[PDB]
This record gives structure tokens, C-alpha cells and sequence, in this order.
């Protein structure tokens, strides 16, 4: 996904 | 505008929390960002389950631990018509099954809005008339994990290519002039041990630095 | 009693501030210990006015810049029915003319408390019953001034003579052992880039180290 | 004249  | 903003001296900002072990930055600037608007709302305070984002919002295109978006956790409150408190649905840094329970829930919001891309001084307004933003940034660098004191500055960070969501909650600037040293204050979900007391305070109106205005957005409560 | 207190993880503490170039701690230390009572009794953080107190309680004995009792503050509030939030009356760290409006007001008190005078175990019982706690100190020691982490010891404290307001937020312990290396967890006014961003750990139980027990109170709401 |  992305943010983390 | 005003010339400095600090929403944690208003009441509208929670302790600083710890995502620990799990990729779950998203969920924490997700809550931080409602627990503001609810407070706005309702003049009540109350911490927010993460855990909730983490197991129950797959379907939006979340992946718990292994990382997930601000505006796809905003799209499953409103989807869900509700989120839990911290209290009721505690955080324990792994990804379980969703346990979202109607009686718990003490937030609601119907869709979110977006500060317009790379605009710091859209993003300026938006802190300064809605409330804490939630905001992604590049986080990738041992100066952001080592960060303890003063404004943020790294020349490797991208304004584009981001990797760790946080939340804004105020703008100031050190010294007298209020342009000059200007800067972002941030929470983070690091514990209060990161940083300064869990916050850094990011370098603001020098080209977007680290990607803080790339992906504003905040819930529409 | 609790092997520990830590204030600041339930929503009692504002954000370290900063007095500047003026002798004005007493009203930083009156504000903090206001601030978690009115949260306690509200559910609301809100930072109030040292500026209010610098300005406008001369009759009561303080000194502005010069000085200043935290007793006087509490007794300033009482007498006045009330006290401004910070964000209506800003902190310039200067003494000036009192600009004090009640519709501006987010505070009040009655009075005030005192611990039991230099007695270690009464502070422990209030901090762990009441919420932060005003208290005087010691600091006037280069060691207080240069210090960055761990438990602070000064072997040329003073337990009586005095000349400093500081918050009492919590006390814990370093090491596995709840009675070995306890602390006073203490917030001060001189920024977030003094000492451990801000805050400083005194030795506890240790006879009062820097007087930290010897004039102890807190606001009545 | 106390703490400052
Ligand atoms: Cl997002
Ligand atoms: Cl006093």
C-alpha cells in the first residue's frame, strides 16, 4: 500500500 | 491568517500514541485527525481505535500492519457509518479480526476533504481554519529517526514519493519575524519517547519539504 | 499508592513552554498546575495566560519578571474570577499594563492547597491523587542549567533556599526496581530544547533533593 | 522577589  | 497555531493548546489533540511494530501510520493520522474534528463538533475529546482501521478497512484498500491511506480510513467510517473508541477496541500492533462494534462507536464522518497537491499555503489555511490535518511525508532517513530537537530539515527527503503518515496540528516559527525559520508542527505515532516529545517540527514554505502538502486531507464530520 | 505517575498520557499537560528573558517561571508553574485542574474538571486542555498573571497580580504580591509566588497566582484568579486563555492574552516575556477581559476567561479557582511542607511521601500522594503539582526548586546550579538526561543530583542543592517555579507532572523509577533510582517527573518553562525536551527527572526520596517538597501547592476548581 |  503506502503510507506505513 | 495567524502568524502561529497550535491546536494541542485548544484541547483537540490526544497524547501522542505508538504504533509499535506494525506499518499503521496511516491509521494513527487518521484518528488524530477525527479525534480534532470530533472535539471541534462536540467540544469532547475521546481517543480513537486504530485498531478498528487496521482490521476492518481491507475492503477500502487498506492493508493493516502492512500499510494503508488517511483518505481510504476517512471512506470507511463513512461506509461503516461509525468508529470505536481506543478504550473499547484497543490497540495491540498486529492485524486481527474486525471486531467493529455499532454501540461502541463515538465518531462518524461523511467523506473527507483534500488540500490541494504541493499547495503549503493551502495547507496553512486548512490548520488554520479546520483544525489538525492529516498529512503524509518521507519519513525514510535515519535524520527523521534520530530527530530530537529544531526544525527538520534533509536534503534527501522527496516531496513525492512519500512513505509515512502524520499528522499536522499547528505552524510557527522561531524567533521575531514571523517568516524566516518557519515550521510545521507534527505528531507523530512514535511514542512520546521520539522525537520531541513525540513531535518534530518540520521545515514550512521551502519547497514542500519532505512531502508535508502533498496529501492533506481532513473528515468532514 | 502507584509505582509510577505520568500525567502527560492522560490529557492533563499542555505543551512545554517558554519563559524567555524574564523571571516569570511562577506563573508557568501556576498555569500548569491550573491547566490539569480545569482538564480534570472539564474533560478540556486549554492553555492559559502567564502574560494574564505577569500583568495583573502586582496586588497580590507578585513581581512580573521580577518574581513571583505560584500561591499569589492562585490567589490572583480567585480574587479576579478568573483567568484568560493563552491564545487571548499572548506571552510576550516582558512586564506590561494588565489587558485582563472576564468574556475571555477559561479559568477559575478558589483558592489553593499546600502539601505538607518538605515532606516527599505528601507530594507522592498528591501528584498521584490530584494531578500535576507546583513546586518550587533549587536551580540555581550551572548542572541544572547544562542538563540533558537521566536522574538529576546535585550535591549542592538546597532543600530551603529556593528560586525556581517548576510542574510536578508524575515520579517513577529507573531500573526493575520499583524503590531503586526514583524520580520526581518534572516540567520546566525554558523550551523544549533544555533539558530531555523540556523536562527533567530529580531525584526522589532522596531528602527533598533541591526542595522539590518544600513548597508544593495546587488550585482548588 | 521569590522564584523565578
Ligand atoms: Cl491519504
Ligand atoms: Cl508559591
Amino acid at each position: 500500500v503506502a503510507c506505513k | 491568517l495567524p502568524k502561529s497555531v497550535d491546536w494541542r493548546k485548544k484541547g483537540y489533540v490526544t497524547p501522542v500514541k505508538n504504533q509499535k511494530q506494525c506499518g499503521s501510520a496511516w491509521a494513527f493520522s487518521a484518528t488524530g485527525a477525527l479525534e480534532g474534528q470530533m472535539f471541534r463538533k462536540t467540544g469532547k475529546l475521546v481517543s480513537l481505535s486504530e485498531q478498528n482501521l487496521v482490521d476492518c478497512s481491507r475492503p477500502q484498500g487498506n492493508q493493516g500492519c502492512n500499510g494503508g491511506f488517511m483518505a481510504r480510513a476517512f471512506q470507511y467510517v463513512k461506509e461503516n457509518g461509525g468508529l470505536d473508541s481506543e478504550e473499547s477496541y484497543p490497540y495491540v500492533a498486529v492485524d486481527e479480526i474486525c471486531k467493529y462494534r455499532p454501540e461502541n462507536s463515538v465518531a462518524q464522518d461523511t467523506g473527507f476533504t483534500v488540500v490541494a497537491p504541493g499547495k503549503e499555503k493551502a495547507l496553512m489555511k486548512a490548520v488554520a481554519t479546520v483544525g489538525p490535518i492529516s498529512v503524509a511525508m518521507d519519513a525514510g532517513h535515519s535524520s527523521f529517526q534520530f530527530y530530537k530537537s529544531g526544525i527538520y530539515f534533509e536534503p534527501d527527503c522527496s516531496s513525492k514519493n512519500l512513505d509515512h503518515g502524520v499528522l499536522v496540528v499547528g505552524y510557527g516559527f522561531e524567533g521575531a519575524n514571523s517568516q524566516n525559520s518557519k515550521y510545521w508542527l507534527v505528531k507523530n505515532s512514535w511514542g512520546p519517547e521520539w522525537g520531541s516529545n513525540g513531535y518534530v517540527k518540520i521545515a514550512k514554505d521551502k519547497n514542500n519539504h519532505c512531502g508535508i502538502a502533498t496529501a492533506a486531507s481532513y473528515p468532514n464530520v
